[PDB]
C-alpha cells in the first residue's frame, strides 16, 4: 500500500540505471529517501528491495549496518557534530552546549517542531577546522555560539 | 550543481607545488583551469605508451600508497595484470580515520587531478571500469567529482575510444553511508557491491579477486593523484624528489596543538619536528609537545619528534596523519576518544575485535570517571592486549595499539587514574 | 588513427542528428547499425524517388546552408530536367562561427553517408560528391574511411540491395577558399577550376556540374533526410512549430560558458539560445551584440526572437557568436571586414576593390589614422560593395558592418 | 627537369583515377605535392600538368588562388592560426605571443631550421573552441604557453 511519490521513484530509478549492476546503487537509493523523508520509513524498504531486485531481509540489514541512515526520528535537519579525538580536544563540549542554549537539544533528541536533530559522529575529516560539524550537506567550523546561531538561522 | 554545500577552508601549504598546486587555494578548479596548467596532457602522453610501460614507470618512481600501508604500487599493479581480466580500478575516498584530511582536498579543490591519475592508472592495469568510493560524509566531494566526470566527458577523456587510443573507461562514484571500514579495501568492495561493508579473509588479495571476483586494484587518492606527475616528468626526474628511497610528494594532514592546522606537501625526509615546529607553525600558546597521534593508529612521545616521515622502520609512516597535544592535555582522555573511535566502528565478525573494543571503550570510560574497581582495571590492560587474535583485518590488529603505546609512554598519568 | 580535433561541446533535446554527433568520437558503421542506421535507405530504395521526393516536400524541410529554401522543391526542380544527374554536398563549412557541419561528418559520418545515398536516389543520381573544405583533414579521412565501411556493407556500388540503383560518393577537398562554399563555385572547383561563381539563374538543378541538372545540400540538410524517411514527413513535422517544423543545429560560440553545437527547435529563441542553453555569458556581463556569422549583427533588443526563418526571425545558418558589454564593435567590424577582404573572388569590380578598401580602410579607422576622406570614404565603399555583383558575397560583404554602424552609433562616433 | 620519386607519383597517379575524369583530381594532386615536400615546387607544376592534361596556366592558377598551397617557403609543420572574429575575441593574440616566445617567430615566419612556420588563417570552424590552431592536420585549441610548448615538443 505504501508507494514511493514519483518524483523521488524518478530519483530512484537513475541511480539503480547508474552502476552496472541495480545492487550496486542500494545506498544511493537510501541516501535518496533518507533526503526525501527525512529519515528511512520501515515501510518504504520493501519497494525499495523490488525495485533493486534485493531480498528484503538483505535491505534491512543493511539499513542497519550504515550510521548515516535513520529509521526512528524525522528531522529536516541533521546537526551531525563530531565528538571524536581532534574535535574533542578542540572544543566538541562548547559547540554542544551552545547547541542546547540556542535549541534546547542534546545529542540524539530532536527538536519538538521535528526541524533539528543533532547526532553526534565519528570524525568528519576536517580536523584542522576543529571543532567541526554539519547541517544536512553542509559543513562548517564552530567559532561561539553568536556565530552558530548565525549560521543556523540560515536553516529554515 | 554550480552550488556545491559549504565546506570549511582548510589550510594547505606546499613546498613541492605538485599535488597542491591548485588545492593550496581553497576552491574548485574547473577543467578549463586544469587545462591551462597542461592537465591532461600526461593523459595522452599515457596512451601512446604500452600499459606495461606504465606500469614499469610507476614502479621506478618508487611510488608507495598514501591509504596507511605504503604498498608499493607499481608492484600492486603488476600483482593484479598477471590475473586475466576483465580488472577492476578503485579509487579509495573513504578517508574517515581521525585527524585525516588530506585526501578530501585534493577530490574538492582539483578533482581533475584525480580523474586523470583514475584514467592513467586504469589503462596501465586493462581495466575498463572503475570507481570512486567517497564517505557519505564528503557530500561536496561527491557533487563536485560528478561534475568533473562530466566535464572529463565533454572534453573526450572518459567514454569509448579515449582520444583515438582504443581505451574505453567509465568511472562511476559510489557513497559510503558512515561506516569507517569501508575504507578497508575488501570491505568498500563488498560495499560496492551493495552489501554490508564486511572485509573479506584475504589471501586472496583484491588483485587477485576483488569486485565480482575479478582483479581489483585499490589505491587511495593520494597515490593516484600522484599518477599524472610520473608521466608527465618521467620516473627519473619523480625519483629525484626528496630522499632517493622514499621519494616525491607527501601529503600531511597536521591538526590539533599547533598554529597553522592543515594539509602539508613536503618530502619525506621531513622530520616530525620539522612538520610541526617549521611548517605548522609550532605549538598553540607556544607550550611544550607532549604526544603526537599519528591519526588513531600510533602514539609518538616528545622524545621521538627528530624521526623522518618516511615509510622506514623508525619512520613516522601511515598517513602522514599528525595529531599534536601539548603539556596539559589530558593523554587518558585523549586515549579514550581512541577506544570511543574503535568500539564505533568494528563491523563484528571477528569475537575478540568485537567484544575487544567494546570492552577496551566500556571499561576505559569507567577508568576515566574514577568508577573503575581493580578487576576493571585489571579487565582493561586484558582486553587492550586480545582485541587482535583472529582478526580478520587491521582494525582487530591495531585497535588496542595506540593505547598500550600510552599506557608504555606516560605511565604516571595512568597511575594518576589508579 | 586519424589527426587530433578539438572535441566541440554538443547537446541535443531532440536526439536526432546530435543522437550519436553528442558523443565526440566517430562512431563507425556497427555502431551505426546497432542504433537502426541504413533501415531508412532500406525503406527509401522500396519507395519511388517521387514519393522520397513529395515526402521531403510535405515535411517542410529547409537549407541548413544559409538561405533556408525548401528541399523538396528543389529537388523536384532537379526531376524536371533530363539525365544524368549530380548530386552534391557542400561540406565546405568557413563561415566566421559556424562549426555545426563538421560534427556530424567527424562523428557520425554513416547519417550523413545514408542521407546523400536516399537524396541520390530521390532525383536519379549515380554519381555523388562530398566538397570538403581542405582545413578539415580529419574529416576528409573519416569519410573516405566511412565510404569504405559502407561499401563493404552493400550500401554502395552496383544494385544497391537489390534496387537496380547505382551510386559511387567521391570526397573532394578544398584548399582555402570560403567562396567554394558557394554552390556554382564549388561545382567549377569540382571541376578541377578556380572556385568562380557563375551567373544564376541557371540554377544548378538546371545547370551545375559538366553542365547537368545538380543538386548541391549542406552536410546539415542532408542528415535530415534518414530521418524523414524513417519517421514519416507527419511525425517530423510534429517536431517544433509546424511552419518550420525539424532539428536546426546552432553553433554558439564567443562570450557564453558553454559554447558548442546545440540540436533545439525553431521556435526557441535567440535569448534561449544564449541563457538557457549555452549557460548565459561569461562573467555574466551583458549581451551587447550577436553576430549571425559573418552576415547579420543583432543588438541586446532583438534577443527574444525565434531562431526560424520567418521574416523576424535568426535564420541563415543559426550561427551565434556573442559579443559583451566590455567589446569594442569597431575591433569586431574590423575582423568581419578582414574576412570579405581574404574571400572575395575578384571576378566583380565593386566586391573585388569593395572588399578590399572596406577593411583597408576599416583598419585605418581602428589605429586612428584615418582622414576625414578616409571616413567618408569607408562609408562609401560599405555601401557601395553589392552593385553588379553575381552572387551572396558581394551581396552581403558590407551589411553587418552596416547594422554595427546603425546600432551602436556612439561607439562608432568614438573613433572620431 | 624535374620528376616525381616514384611513391609520390603513384599516390598522385591513385588520385588522378579516382574521379570519373583527371582533372577533377587537381587539389588532391597540389595537397599530395606540398604534404611531401613541404610547399609546392614551382618546378612540380609542369609535370603535374601533363599528368592532368591540363595546361600549365590553368595549374598554375589554381595553385594561385587556394591560399592552403604555398610555392615560396618549405616548412616541416605548418602551424596554421586563426585570426578571425571568434578567435580573435578570445586570445589569437595569447596564442601568437606565445609562439613568439617558444619559437621565436612571427606570422608569415619560417623557423632558421625549416622547421615551423606560422600561417595566418581565416576561421577554422572550431570557434566554440577559440583560440585554434593546426600543426599540420592535427588541430587544438590554445589554452597556455605551456600547453602549448608540451604540444609543440610532439613535433621532432
Ligand atoms: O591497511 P590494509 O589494507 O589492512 O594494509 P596491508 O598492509 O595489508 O596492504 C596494503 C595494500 O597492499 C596490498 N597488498 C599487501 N600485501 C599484498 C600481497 N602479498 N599481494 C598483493 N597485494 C598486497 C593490499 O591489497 C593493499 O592494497
Ligand atoms: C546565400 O546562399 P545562395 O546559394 O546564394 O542562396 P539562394 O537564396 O540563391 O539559393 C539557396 C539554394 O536554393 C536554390 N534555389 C533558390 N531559388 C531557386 C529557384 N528558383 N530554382 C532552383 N533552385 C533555387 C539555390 O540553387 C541554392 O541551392
Ligand atoms: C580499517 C581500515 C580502514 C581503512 N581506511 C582507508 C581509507 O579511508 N582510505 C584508504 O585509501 N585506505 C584505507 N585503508 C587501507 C586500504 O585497505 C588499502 O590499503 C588502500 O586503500 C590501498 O591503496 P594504497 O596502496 O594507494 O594506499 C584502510 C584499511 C583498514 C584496515
Ligand atoms: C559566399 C558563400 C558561401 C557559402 N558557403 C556555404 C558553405 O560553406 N556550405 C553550404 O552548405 N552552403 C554555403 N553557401 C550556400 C550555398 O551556395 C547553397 O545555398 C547551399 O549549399 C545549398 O544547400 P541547402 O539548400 O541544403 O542549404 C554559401 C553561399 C555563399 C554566397
Ligand atoms: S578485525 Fe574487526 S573490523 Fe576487521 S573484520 Fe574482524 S570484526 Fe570486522
Ligand atoms: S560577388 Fe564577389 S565573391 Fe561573388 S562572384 Fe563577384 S567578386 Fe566573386
Ligand atoms: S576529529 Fe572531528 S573532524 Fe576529525
Ligand atoms: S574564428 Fe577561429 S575557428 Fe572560427
Ligand atoms: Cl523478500
Ligand atoms: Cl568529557
Ligand atoms: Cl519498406
Ligand atoms: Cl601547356
Ligand atoms: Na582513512
Ligand atoms: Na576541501
Ligand atoms: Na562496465
Ligand atoms: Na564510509
Ligand atoms: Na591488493
Ligand atoms: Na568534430
Ligand atoms: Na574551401
Ligand atoms: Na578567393
Amino acid at each position: 500500500e505504501f508507494e514511493f511519490p514519483e518524483e523521488l521513484k524518478t530519483k530512484l530509478q537513475e541511480h539503480i540505471n547508474y552502476f552496472p549492476k541495480k545492487r550496486q546503487a542500494i545506498l544511493l537509493c537510501l541516501h535518496e529517501i533518507q533526503n526525501y523523508y527525512g529519515y528511512i520509513p520501515p515501510e518504504s524498504l520493501k519497494p525499495l528491495a523490488d525495485m533493486l531486485e534485493l531480498p528484503l531481509n538483505h535491505v534491512e540489514g543493511v539499513v542497519a549496518f550504515y550510521d548515516m541512515f535513520d529509521r526512528e526520528d524525522k528531522a529536516k535537519y541533521r546537526i551531525r557534530v563530531c565528538v571524536s579525538i581532534v574535535c574533542h580536544l578542540m572544543g566538541t563540549n562548547k559547540l554542544l552546549k551552545a547547541l542546547e542554549n540556542i535549541l534546547g537539544i542534546k545529542p540524539g533528541e530532536v527538536t519538538p517542531d521535528g526541524k533539528f536533530k543533532i547526532v553526534p559522529v565519528q570524525c568528519l575529516g576536517a580536523c584542522s577546522e576543529a571543532p567541526v560539524f554539519m547541517v544536512n550537506d553542509d559543513e562548517y567550523k564552530f567559532e561561539s555560539e553568536v556565530q552558530l546561531n548565525e549560521i543556523l538561522s540560515r536553516y529554515t | 550543481m554550480r552550488s556545491y554545500p559549504a565546506i570549511p577552508r582548510i589550510y594547505a601549504e606546499t613546498t613541492l607545488n605538485m599535488l597542491l598546486k591548485r588545492a593550496k587555494k581553497p576552491r574548485v578548479h574547473s577543467i578549463d583551469e586544469y587545462l591551462k596548467d597542461g592537465g591532461y596532457q600526461a593523459l595522452e602522453k599515457a596512451l601512446n605508451m604500452s600499459p606495461e610501460e606504465i606500469i614499469d614507470w610507476v614502479d621506478k618512481s618508487t611510488l608507495r600508497g598514501g591509504g596507511g600501508a605504503g604498498f608499493p604500487t607499481g608492484k600492486k599493479w603488476k600483482f593484479a595484470v598477471q590475473n586475466p581480466g576483465p580488472r577492476y580500478f578503485i579509487c579509495n575516498a573513504d578517508e574517515s580515520e581521525p585527524g585525516t584530511f588530506k585526501d578530501r582536498i585534493i577530490i574538492e579543490r582539483d578533482p581533475h587531478l584525480l580523474i586523470e591519475g583514475i584514467i592513467i592508472s586504469s589503462y596501465a592495469i586493462g581495466a575498463n571500469e572503475a570507481y570512486i568510493y567517497i564517505r557519505g560524509e564528503y557530500p561536496a566531494g561527491y557533487y563536485i567529482l560528478r561534475d568533473a566526470i562530466e566535464e572529463a566527458k565533454k572534453k573526450g577523456f572518459l567514454g569509448k575510444n579515449i582520444l583515438g587510443s582504443g581505451f574505453d573507461l567509465e568511472i562511476y562514484v559510489a557513497r559510503g553511508a558512515g561506516a569507517y571500514i569501508c575504507g578497508e579495501e575488501t570491505a568498500l568492495i563488498e560495499s560496492l557491491e551493495g552489501k554490508r561493508g564486511h572485509p573479506r579473509l584475504k589471501p586472496p588479495y583484491p588483485v587477485q579477486k576483488g569486485l565480482w571476483g575479478k582483479p581489483t586494484v585499490v589505491n587511495n587518492v593520494e597515490t593516484i593523484a600522484n599518477v599524472p606527475f610520473i608521466i608527465s616528468m618521467g620516473w627519473e626526474e619523480y625519483r629525484y624528489i626528496g630522499p632517493s628511497d622514499y621519494a616525491g610528494p607527501k601529503l600531511f594532514p597536521v591538526s590539533g596543538k599547533v598554529k597553522k592546522p592543515g594539509v602539508y606537501e613536503l618530502p619525506m625526509n621531513t622530520t616530525l619536528r620539522e612538520v610541526i615546529f617549521k611548517y605548522a607553525g609550532g605549538t598553540l600558546g607556544n607550550k611544550k609537545v607532549k604526544a603526537v597521534f599519528s591519526g588513531a593508529l600510533d602514539c609518538f612521545s616528545s622524545e621521538e619528534l627528530d624521526i623522518p616521515m618516511d615509510y622506514s622502520p623508525l619512520g613516522f609512516g601511515g598517513t602522514g596523519t599528525v595529531i599534536v597535544l601539548t603539556e596539559e592535555d589530558d593523554i587518558v582522555e585523549a586515549a579514550l576518544k581512541i577506544a570511543e573511535f574503535y568500539e564505533h566502528e568494528t563491523c563484528g565478525q571477528c569475537t575478540p575485535c568485537r567484544v575487544g573494543c567494546y570492552e577496551q571503550a566500556n571499561l576505559l570510560e569507567k577508568i576515566y570517571k574514577g568508577e573503575a574497581t581493580e578487576q576493571d582495571w585489571e579487565g582493561f590492560d586484558f582486553v587492550n592486549r586480545n582485541i587482535q587474535p583472529t582478526s580478520i583485518c587491521g582494525l582487530g590488529a591495531v585497535a588496542g595499539r595506540l593505547i598500550r603505546q600510552t599506557l608504555e609512554k606516560f605511565p604516571e598519568e595512568w597511575e594518576k587514574y589508579r
